[PDB]
């Protein structure tokens, strides 16, 4: 009990600390910055062949290859360009919350409800996917994966937990400590150095990959986090929340920078994502179309309305060309 | 992985015979299979193509007709029934597996080879040279030509260049434009445009003797070029 | 009798009935809830129904006006109004019986119903039957069986090939009856049966009560609305009479235009009831 | 109590960062939007000549 | 023509389309079942041609993913999960040792099995009703 009272002495010293930064606001800053406009893009491509709702999705590096994850138990790979099928890998169990399609191109991950985060291999001899590794030792729902460079996986798990993970080998290398809840969102930065999770706790922390220590510690939410995305740059970061409130955090201030709220939408948040300049903020409310927010002016710029049911993955190209959605309609769609 | 195939020999001319091979180590019903031929002294001729699931079939014009190629995927064999036999139609039979789709590497393996013997216009590839000395450590450069423009409106440039020790089936160096192969040293390497196609060997290695043949992936027929040699 | 404004009031009733059913289905069948075979199927009928309508009664208004034979010199425009008339009253049928199959099959063989129907299914089944009803149309223009302009020359008649023309048509019709009413009587005989030992709630009763309300009083309207034209059919077959003729061809267009009211119509009012 | 002995700690770390003032953050965010506004083709429409979809 | 290894490609994606419908076609005849009240552990018993697909289960996030589901089954706070917008059109079935079903534990193993069997196939003739045109 003792120890409380320097833990409250402490953070209302943190809390005090950062009102000292906060000398202007964002929406007062960039007052001056002429509208992007309205904003309208067409759906170019739908690819379909889902037989039920797609939980994830991830964009290859090339920016052509698409994977997708769904109830169906079975990831495939689409070529984005053709709509054509790449590969349709079956999966051991239909639970699957998470897809990663690595950098390089060569492996595929993915996980769910079975706690297991399973890597498969694409490019092989004998042109059959196959797992390549089995990676063990969660306590919980696999909520994200992510892949670094170096084929070293890191995951997040429902038992408040994220880990580094050594696919050569097959045993953790760092864990996560510090999160009070369920851990449902997961973004690794443009350089990989860091990284930050958001939790059910309406905290989003700050994680170093090399040393494993908790740089900073977001909140401002209300509710559970379901979505992260850095800013192109990484110093900045988008979380949406279950209040439909998608917050803009800084990582050198180390307090909330600006908000994206609509009174019009009272759902949740389920994915946020970046254009390539930044600029856009794409947001999948529960509503069923996106909202295409703008990054510094907190005003709409158009929405991408024509999926049936609730967008629960989106993810933008790595060259910005396009945009993919993929709903509980058993739909991908790639905007533009 | 080994694909072995079975059957040859001297068979009287205007008969007929069989040719099977047989796939093992391999997914082979989800692979396409290509017939290759090979005279004894002119190279390599494309004989028939079936596809994954048979959905397709291609073949030869001077063999159309009285040659006939099946494939059955549960005993992972592939069969070419042969009528009408010629004296041309003697030759080294090769059997070579090829994987469609984006990004894939065909013709990446071939069989090992059967010898039958039989007792007594649209596109084009030339490849205008012939045994060149070199000794190892130089660079080597391979030229080709094509009578069209192998380049497509997608940005594919269909080449492959392959390389055939003495002795065993050619295998797969290049497969587009600087696409390298599996298992392929980093001394090779590719370039060109248009209908001017070159291979470029660093640093050559007494292992890289062989004939290197170019073919087209861009329309059926494939053609393969007249299989420039080196000479240590 | 010789009513000159009942095809007027016949059309308004029809065309306004139809653009009502078209307006509501393609008004909901997003679903922002699913059920989009029911509204596939019942859509196409109204627009089946409407442009019908369009179709037969623009030639006895211009009758009326024309102050048939003398006005008409050739055959080509009777010949063309019979056989509008001929395909369509059988599509009629044959998606109405469709419609009723379905729903008996479901109930009886819901576990592959629901892997064997889809939305691009029911569309193929509904294409069919145009086809089919568009053959028979072929019919009378090879040669096999005739057209013939009666009282009151406002709609062309089928001569009586020609004598077992008439007895095809009937059996068409009957079976088409026939096939709904075993399908139609098996269903709701299923939930009284299934409703009884399950008793042995009160939620799931009212549905039970809605299903015959529904299924029992879309049978009356059929089965009463072209029950003459049988008969007229088989009358024919076995040999001032002409009057019964001429009110049961406008009676069998009430059941178009009723066709979509029983269907849709009557759950708006139902809404309200409770 | 060990959970609050490593709390404790945590918060430790947690407070000793240089922080900048926020309006050097914003303008150095709104910096990277205008510098990288040409090659982005969702801000504007990109022509159909190299529009690969 | 446009294509020339594409054709071969786009060969290659109908077949991958064919497989995703005939094990579409196995998804489509089955029901799987909840219970409520490491990893995930899944039942499989087949009943005449029903190959039953009984699987065991921040508490509150997990409800989202098993939406769908036929039926949920409880073996012994349920008034409150029947009104959570994820469960409201989904039947429930509980023993004793939305239509809310309740059935006695009896000794021999065949009378519960048939229970349950009949309490799915009544529920999936409501969703047959409801997505025919009638109720």
């Amino acid at each position: 009990d003792q120890l409380r009272q320097e833990a409250e002495q402490l953070k209302n010293q943190i809390r005090d600390a950062r009102k000292a930064c906060a000398d202007a606001t964002l929406s007062q800053i960039t007052n001056n910055i002429d509208p992007v406009g309205r904003i309208q893009m067409r759906t170019r491509r739908t690819l379909r062949g889902h037989l039920a709702k797609i939980y994830a999705m991830h964009w290859g590096t090339d920016s052509r290859l698409l994977v997708s994850a769904s109830q169906d138990g079975k990831l495939i790979i689409w070529d984005s360009y053709t709509t054509n099928k790449v590969h349709a890998i079956p999966l051991r169990s239909s639970w699957v919350m998470t897809c990663a399609y690595a950098p390089s191109g060569n492996y595929v991950a993915c996980g769910g409800l079975d706690n297991i985060c399973s890597i498969y291999n694409l490019k092989t001899r004998e042109g059959n996917v196959r797992v390549s590794r089995e990676l063990a030792g969660h306590t919980g729902y696999l909520s994200c994966c992510r892949f670094l460079d170096d084929n070293q996986i890191v995951t997040s798990s429902g038992d408040t937990t994220c880990a580094l993970w050594d696919i050569e080998t097959g045993q953790q290398t760092t864990t996560f400590t510090g999160h009070t809840g369920d851990v449902m969102s997961l973004s690794l930065a443009p350089d990989t150095r860091l990284f930050v999770s958001g939790a059910c706790d309406a905290s989003a922390k700050l994680w170093d990959v090399r040393e494993g220590m908790c740089r900073q510690t977001f909140t401002g939410h209300e509710s559970d986090i379901n979505a992260i995305c850095f800013f192109p740059n990484g110093n900045a970061f988008a979380t949406g929340s279950d209040d439909a409130t998608c917050r803009l955090f800084d990582l050198r201030a180390d307090q909330e920078l600006m908000t994206y709220s609509h009174d019009n939408i009272i759902c949740g948040i389920t994915s946020v994502s970046f254009s390539k300049s930044g600029r856009l903020l794409l947001a999948g409310y529960d509503d069923f179309n996106c909202n295409v927010w703008d990054a510094l002016k907190a005003d709409r710029a158009g929405v991408l309305a024509g999926h049936d049911n609730r967008v629960s993955c989106l993810g933008v190209t790595d060259d910005g060309m396009a945009v993919a959605t993929g709903s509980w309609d058993s739909f991908l769609k790639i905007w533009n | 992985v080994q694909l072995v195939e079975s059957g040859g020999g001297l068979v009287q001319p205007g008969g007929s015979r069989k040719l099977s091979c047989s796939a093992s180590g391999f997914a082979f019903s989800s692979f396409g299979m290509h017939w290759v031929r090979q005279a004894p002294e002119k190279g390599l001729e494309w004989v028939a193509y079936i596809s994954s699931g048979s959905g397709t079939i291609y073949y030869a014009d001077t063999v159309k007709g009285r040659f006939t190629i099946s494939r059955d995927d549960p005993k992972n064999t592939l069969f070419l029934q042969m009528t009408s036999l010629r004296s041309e139609d003697t030759a080294m039979y090769y059997c070579v597996r090829s994987i469609y789709y984006y990004g894939s590497s065909p013709f990446d393996f071939w069989g090992q080879g059967t010898t039958l013997t039989v007792s007594s216009s649209d596109i084009v590839m030339t490849q205008a040279t012939s045994s060149v000395p070199v000794t190892p450590g130089e660079s080597v450069s391979i030229s080709c030509r094509s009578s069209k423009s192998l380049l497509h409106s997608n940005g594919n440039t269909y080449l492959y260049w392959f390389l055939q020790r003495p002795g065993q089936s050619p295998q797969l160096l290049i497969y587009r434009m600087s696409n390298l192969a599996s298992g392929v040293p980093d001394r090779f390497s590719g370039s060109g445009s248009g209908t001017a196609f070159t291979l470029t060997i660093s640093r050559l290695e007494a292992e890289d003797v062989g004939v290197y043949y170019c073919m087209q992936h861009l329309e059926y027929p494939l053609t393969f070029g007249a299989g420039t040699k080196l000479e240590l | 009798s010789v009513s000159v404004a009942f095809p007027i009031t016949m059309l308004l009733t029809g065309f306004v009935g139809n653009a009502l059913a078209m307006l509501l289905v393609s008004r909901s069948y997003r679903r922002r809830k699913r059920k989009k075979s029911f509204l596939l199927c019942i859509g196409w009928l109204a627009l089946t129904d409407l442009v019908g309508q369009l179709l037969t009664t623009p030639v006895v208004i211009v009758v009326y006006l024309s102050k048939w034979e003398h006005i008409d010199p050739s055959g080509r425009l009777c010949t063309f109004f019979g056989l509008t008339m001929t395909v369509f009253g059988l599509s009629s049928l044959f998606i109405a019986s469709a419609m009723a199959v379905e729903r008996a099959l479901a109930i009886r063989a819901p576990h592959w119903y629901a892997s064997h129907m889809k939305t691009r299914i029911t569309r193929a089944v509904l294409l069919g039957v145009w086809l089919a009803s568009l053959a028979f149309a072929l019919l009378p223009v090879l040669g096999v069986g005739q057209y013939t302009v009666q009282w009151p020359g406002t709609w062309c008649f089928i001569s009586t090939g020609n004598l077992f023309f008439a007895s095809a048509f009937a059996f068409l019709g009957l079976l088409a009856l026939t096939v709904t009413f075993s399908c139609n009587l098996a269903t709701i005989k299923a939930l009284v049966d299934r409703c009884r030992a399950k008793a042995t709630s009160a939620q799931w009763g009212r549905i039970t009560t809605e299903t015959a309300i529904q299924l029992m009083g879309i049978m009356l309207v059929l089965s009463v609305c072209w029950s003459p034209l049988l008969i007229m059919m088989l009358k024919m077959i076995f040999q001032k009479e002409c009057n019964f003729f001429l009110i049961a061809v406008r009676l069998a267009s009430l059941n178009q235009i009723l066709d979509p009211w029983v269907y849709l119509l009557l759950r708006k009012i139902l809404l309200r009831k409770f | 109590i060990a959970q609050a002995r490593k709390l404790v700690e945590q918060l430790k770390m947690e407070a000793n960062i240089d922080r900048i003032k926020v309006s050097k953050a914003a303008a150095d965010l709104m910096a990277y939007c205008e510098a990288h506004a040409k090659e982005d083709p969702l801000l504007t429409p990109v022509p159909a000549s190299e529009n690969p979809f | 023509t446009l294509s020339a290894e594409d054709k071969a490609a786009v060969e290659r994606s109908k077949m991958i389309d064919r497989n995703l419908r005939e094990d579409g076609e196995k998804a489509a005849r089955e029901v799987k079942l909840l219970l409520l009240g490491t990893g995930i552990v899944e039942t499989h018993f087949t009943f005449k041609d029903l190959h039953f697909k009984m699987f065991d289960v921040e508490r509150k996030k997990w409800i989202h993913c098993f939406e769908g589901v036929t039926a949920i089954i409880f073996c012994v706070l349920f008034d409150s999960i029947c009104n959570n917008k994820w469960f409201t059109d989904t039947s429930i079935i509980l023993f004793l040792n939305k239509e809310i079903y309740t059935h006695f534990t009896c000794a021999t193993d065949t009378k519960n099995v048939q229970f349950v069997f009949d309490a799915v196939t009544d529920v999936i003739i409501k969703n047959n009703l409801k997505d025919c045109g009638l109720f």
